[PDB]
């Protein structure tokens, strides 16, 4: 799936064409289309646990939005697709106006039938037969949390209580025909698992950013490289885990271990699980491993380096300027504004010319 | 739900989904890592007795077309796969794969980890197993199944396969422009061409006529008397299910040919014919080759063709006779893949060179053959 | 199907309640619904010839209006309905909206998607067997020609050289199981006809004036009963034409055969065809008949009375204009202006006030 | 396109289109009025060996269900209809009609005159025909087959739709709510009935169970003294196919019950029965009586009831025995349609009581056999 960032261009004609306008791409790998797509939007780092709506159903102007989102692809058709399927449309009207093939189209409209009953049935219905029919569909926790309105820990206990938790299977190149001593692995929900972990060494995890986009780039995975290159060479077992396919980082020869998977607390987690590592840096990914931080340590990660919490003290504008008030260093005046009237106020104290940040 | 199950003689489990008709399988079970060409697959009579494996998740996503069917039916046992499509999307499409499977009777089993079950018959080797599709699958007699078959080793399949009385092919390959061509007349094609049905493949037919190239195809024990009759340009000897003992009819008969100066020409099964008869000796192979993905060396050119495989038995390149010339090696695993005979105008190649599915890379093979039934005419 | 008239009360609520809002009903008789559902359609004297449009299909806000329109019903959402299909919803979207049975809303699918293979294989596509089909669907004359896109007379022509004809059948009350003296009939496309006309006697056509409307009351029916008591006293052999089940003039007993049809052109045709009655009333039904006139009379009917020419004398306001003239009657001073302007001076002409009719 | 054609006796042809298997079928030809009820009418025994055609011209817009099922399978012989559905529209259906027909391996045929075709056997009577569904119907073939036909008339239907060996049945009603009841307990019924099996309809049993009766159901060849064994509080006599013969086993048995004080009701062909076995005579009606609009009077009570019909033979009033006074006759067409047995507790009716499908108007005749069992248990 490629990755955009139009948001950084207001005035840029954000219609998909014959000219590249993206930016980064990210890559999945799974046992179906369906599984391997969602996985792919989970690890798109766009906020997205799938496929999450853009329209509200009750929008009597939705079907209207829909159809040109559809008709004049944009970088959210993806998601607009779901969306027709939620409003009524049929597979072949949205293959009119997408020309995608329907044998696509149909597996998101799948999808959307799922989903559905997912919301009516709510975090009740979540048994254990169908939880893991969801998740060979590649459906995330955080996605059925939204539909039964629960809290994504909620699913994910609910999983630990089933049992359910995924596989690991390996590239080889050649559909099992051979056996490798490569550790090039994706996850899945299927029956035998073949990471088969090493009880043997001392492992470091290493976070990837996932795909690049503007301000998250290749010097990001440089680093990344490096931490696993250089304790590799210390002698420590060195896990990646990053599913940029572009990347250094997702060469199999860089790191001991490869896990291609997108860079989430769940995905994540269920690594640790079984590779119960020494430790994990999330400190050289960029903002996609530095959110996870906090959730991950209290999720019981090892968490190395400058702890979550210290992470925080630096970002947290209060946190923060409370600290440099402490070693009685120079920061520039500032405010927090809630009102309009009230900046134009604290403004006249802070003094023109001014810095908003949202 | 309409529950699926298979199991296999060590008594490993497989649940899944009915997608095919109702009912019990059993047989051989294999692996074939192709990603395309599964209706060709199923209707490929070399696969007789066998349940089929793909290792490809998502069968059927073109549905199927009757110019896919490589025989008059579908030979595979049962078929085991990972994904059944919602639906087929293809210009060619004239049946879903579903219907097709129902339509033709066959018991089949999808959602199951067939990665799972790949690795183990690459690590454990071949194994007998059953499939069960129903209301209740019973675990137990799927095993009792199982355990109980024969198996393919130390059988005659060719012979069940074998056309009753023989024929007449004038059929050319299919075009993406014109489709199946009429089958050409007879005053149109140069040479004659004496084909031995061990199961063989349509497009085997269709290159041969392609090539010029009149067949008449006989039965499998037809004697080598009852075709020296005929007056042949050259004799082909197909493709087909299980293996020959050195014991069977035709071994008899290719040696007589042998006798002669008629060019001779085997595939596959024909291929360890004619080595049998040649003098040499086949083996099983632990899993066989049944992908499209198959590199195969040339050893007189060195050079390499990706090729089609479907073959669990093996020519002993140990065994041959000083008669018996190497050609072609496995770049998989160094088994023996073509022969020449040094006395004779003889050979044979193990893989498909008229694939079906897989890389038209063989294709050339016929062309030798063309070259020596030309030369025979010449003299 | 009730026949409404909003457009005559302009700023009314127009959506449909449980208070009635209809002026008027038609009915319809086919050997299937949905023969018997556009035979409706093309008999309620809107315009329709069937499923006509109501949005075009390159309106990219087409989609609201359809949503609209099939969520809160007004008159014309059996049009939006085949709209809707046209569009890309599906019949589990229109569903959702209308609470109309699946049952019906295929049945419409079906009949656009047919209408569909008609675009496009154009009058030469028009093949017998493939015309037969159509008709068999209640495919009226008219809307084959709009898809087609010719004169209705050119499927028409098609018909007769085709010899494709619909046959009549008859009320019985009990599906066949006993036989009638009565002759109350409808057209289909079947194999057997009914009709049986008589070659006897002298016969009259009088044709209804279709479902009432605000203007075409029950007063024009009045009439066209009387004329068949009439003329049938007399001693002819009357014949009534007409498709509103609430009238006298639909009574089996009214007449001395009763065809229940559409007041069209194509349908009146059909059953003079068989019947080549001696003359045919058209002054006694209102508009709806009236309307027809000339066209009759152009396809060789004996219409009677008053001539469809003399009665085009009179509405054409010229021809009309002319003959007050050449009586030397009085006739307020008017104009005939095409621009905004041209009307200011010619008002100035004519004086206020004035009466501005379109 | 899926042809298929009807050619009957007179050679009258309907074109159509197969909506069911694919083959050809035999029979006599009747058409029902019935609006409702299609399943119900397809699986009713006494449609045996005929050929069924639907006056309403949608047929299949509810789909089908188990409960509308009035056996264990389809008896018609094939069914003609006006128009096949695009889809089935109901909370209860199971299965579209056309999978159904397949399923049940029955051929049927859409998109003819069924108008044209009802008013023909109206006028001519009961009428041979074959439907024949293929890719190209052979209407020689077909009315070859027509006209072959041995027919009905003088056919032993019964003994072939009739249980092998005797059974019980307890099981009551279906309800909106409930479904279809679990059978109830024997201690849970006050009565036993025993039902001779001519072709039984479900619904006849079922309403039986919902009054107080335990029933044993026989096979028609059944002994009236193998039954009297069974001590029964009341003997019935079932609905089924065709008409029997002056000659056969049942009349024989029926007679020697109404030697005895055992109250005995017939529906239908049990009604023939009964009137047989009392010395009435049975003819064969010009088309029969098949639909549910069908008026009754009770000449007794000088009232009427719509009622469901099924019947192409009819008691003569003419040949009936004194001992035989009528109970109902026909609004439509005069016909006798229900008697009672002056000098014994036996009664029958020829319409069907139990409908299914059909109004429920005629139920009470089922209330006056009870009144009767409740006497003779009283003595
Ligand atoms: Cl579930
Ligand atoms: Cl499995
Ligand atoms: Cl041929
Ligand atoms: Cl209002
Ligand atoms: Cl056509
Ligand atoms: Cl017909
Ligand atoms: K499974
Ligand atoms: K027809």
């Amino acid at each position: 799936i490629p990755r955009f960032n139009f948001e950084k261009f207001a005035g840029a004609n954000d219609r998909l064409t014959t000219q590249m306008k993206s930016v980064g791409e990210v890559m999945a790998i799974g046992r179906t289309q369906q599984e391997s797509l969602q996985k792919a939007l989970r690890g798109l780092e766009v906020g997205a646990t799938g496929f999450d709506p853009k329209v509200s159903l009750d929008d009597p102007e939705a079907l209207t939005k829909i159809r040109r989102e559809l008709k004049d692809a944009g970088a959210d058709r993806i998601w607009y697709i779901a969306d027709a399927f939620r409003a009524g449309l049929s597979v072949d009207g949205v293959f009119n106006l997408t020309n995608i093939d329907r044998w696509f189209l149909v597996q998101i409209e799948e999808l959307v039938r799922l989903e559905e009953k997912v919301a009516e049935v709510g975090i009740t219905g979540l048994n254990a037969d169908f939880l893991r029919q969801l998740k060979r569909k590649g459906f995330a926790d955080a996605r059925l949390a939204k539909l039964a309105g629960v809290r994504e820990a909620e699913i994910r206990k609910l999983r630990d209580q089933y049992d359910l938790h995924p596989v690991y299977k390996r590239v080889d190149t050649c559909a099992a025909e051979f056996a490798t001593d490569t550790a090039y692995m994706y996850s899945t929900y299927e029956e035998e698992c073949e990471a088969n972990p090493s009880t043997d060494r001392e492992k470091i995890m290493v976070l990837g950013g996932g795909p690049n986009r503007i301000g998250q780039g290749i010097e990001f995975d440089y680093c990344c490289v490096h931490a696993s290159l250089a304790l590799r060479e210390d002698g420590y077992e060195t896990i990646m885990v990053n599913c940029n396919p572009e990347t250094v980082s997702t060469d199999y020869d860089t790191s001991d271990r490869l896990y291609f998977e997108p860079v989430t607390l769940e995905d994540v987690l269920e690594i640790v699980r079984i590779e119960k590592p020494k430790g994990v840096i999330v400190q050289y990914g960029g903002q996609t491993p530095l959110k996870l931080a906090r959730a991950l340590e209290a999720a019981g990660v090892p968490v190395i380096g400058t702890s979550p919490d210290a992470i925080d003290r630096a970002e947290d504008r209060e946190r923060f300027q409370h600290a440099v008030e402490r070693l009685k260093l120079k920061q520039p005046a500032n405010a927090t504004v809630t009102a309009i009237e009230m900046a134009v106020e604290k403004a006249k104290e802070i003094g023109y010319p001014l810095v908003v940040r949202p | 739900i309409k529950s699926a199950l298979l199991v296999l003689e060590d008594g490993t489990q497989f649940h899944g989904r009915a997608i095919g008709a109702t009912g019990s399988a059993v047989g051989e079970v294999v692996f074939n890592t192709s990603m395309t060409g599964y209706q060709e697959i199923l209707t490929d009579p070399s696969y007789s007795r066998q349940i089929v494996t793909l290792t490809y998740p998502h069968i059927g996503n073109v549905g199927t077309n009757d110019a896919d069917e490589e025989s008059s039916q579908v030979h595979a046992q049962g078929l085991v796969i990972r994904d059944l499509p919602l639906i087929a999307s293809n210009f060619r499409n004239t049946e879903d794969l579903s219907s097709y499977l129902k339509r033709h009777n066959i018991v089949a089993i999808a959602d199951i980890d067939t990665r799972k079950l790949t690795r183990l018959l690459r690590e454990k080797g071949a194994q007998n197993g059953c499939i069960i599709a129903g209301d209740n699958p019973d675990a137990a007699l799927a095993l009792e199944k199982a355990r109980a078959f024969p198996g393919l080793n130390g059988m005659d399949l060719a012979k069940e396969v074998t056309t009753a009385e023989a024929y007449s092919w004038t059929q050319g390959s299919w075009t993406l422009t014109g489709g199946l061509p009429e089958a050409k007349k007879e005053d149109e094609l140069p040479f004659h061409v004496v084909a031995y049905d061990f199961g063989a493949k349509r497009n085997i037919l269709r290159m041969l006529v392609d090539r010029g190239c009149r067949l008449t195809i006989v039965p499998a024990q037809t004697s080598a008397e009852d075709v020296l009759k005929m007056n042949p340009d050259g004799i082909f000897l197909s493709n087909g299910p299980g293996d020959p003992a050195p014991d069977d009819y035709a071994i008899t008969a290719i040696q007589k040919f042998l006798e002669t100066d008629i060019p001779v020409f085997g595939i596959c099964l024909g291929h360890q014919l004619l080595a049998l008869a040649s003098g040499a000796k086949t083996v099983k192979m632990k899993f066989g080759h049944h992908g499209g993905n198959h590199p195969v060396k040339d050893v007189e050119k060195n050079v390499v063709m990706i090729t089609a495989q479907n073959h669990g038995f093996a020519v002993d390149e140990a065994t041959l006779p000083a008669n018996l010339r190497v050609t072609h090696k496995s770049l998989f695993d160094g088994t023996l893949q073509g022969i020449h005979r040094t006395d004779k105008p003889a050979f044979s190649f193990q893989g498909h060179p008229e694939a079906s599915p897989g890389p038209h890379d063989a294709a050339p093979l016929f062309d030798h053959f063309i070259e020596l039934i030309e030369q025979y005419r010449k003299t």
